[PDB]
């Protein structure tokens, strides 16, 4: 994929969910028209997704230290990757996946 | 292994029986792989020639002459290597992965 990712011929199936329609009271005389009146309704619940990942461990003879991803040492008004005073979670920066080096 | 020493203008060469040499193969390909650039120093075509062994070096990421943060340094003494005196010998065997025939 050009956005980056894992191209999959059979990706994880997409899960579809819908509230079953519940009709409001029909008339007492029969009518062929479909029922256009429903009870206003919504649903809530919990969802768990669990992915097992396989890792390729870094094995390298490089003598000097690697570059690592580290948080800023200096003081700040609020912590990065944490809620603010109002309770809003924010992500300060995009975090790329490549800090390690290999030989080309 | 031979020691050579200079006295005034005369040169003299003598066996050093207790000295060693260090030999290792990089089986795991953890070093910059410097073969395949068509450098000199291969075994001579004609078997009666004696050849000098070329010096090993490698290049790393640069900006101008200066080094960047991803530049790697490799200490070769940091691999395991076999040490051989004058009675010792060295051997290893390698098997090529399946590769298509060169079409001649």
């Amino acid at each position: 994929p050009l956005m980056g990712g894992f191209g999959l011929k059979h990706p994880p199936p997409q899960i579809l969910i819908k509230n079953t329609p519940v009709p409001a009271d029909p008339p007492t005389t029969f009518s062929q028209a479909k029922l256009a009146s429903f009870i206003t309704q919504y649903s809530t619940g919990q969802v768990s997704v669990e992915i097992e990942w396989e890792l390729q461990k870094e094995n390298s003879k490089r003598w000097n230290p690697e570059i690592q991803y580290t948080s800023n040492y200096y003081k700040s008004t609020n912590v990065d990757f944490a809620v603010n005073t109002d309770g809003t979670y924010s992500e300060p920066r995009p975090i790329g996946t490549r800090y390690l080096t290999r030989n080309l | 292994v031979k020691e050579v020493t200079q006295n005034e203008g005369t040169k003299t060469i003598a066996n050093n029986l207790t000295s060693t040499i260090q030999v290792f193969t990089d089986s795991e390909y953890q070093l910059p792989y410097v073969l395949g650039s068509a450098h000199q120093g291969c075994l001579p075509p004609f078997p009666a020639d004696v050849f000098m062994i070329p010096q090993y070096g490698y290049l790393t990421l640069n900006n101008g002459s200066q080094a960047v943060g991803r530049s790697s340094f490799y200490c070769l003494e940091y691999f395991p290597s076999q040490m051989l005196r004058t009675g010792n010998n060295f051997e290893f065997s390698y098997q090529f992965e399946d590769v298509p025939f060169h079409s001649s």
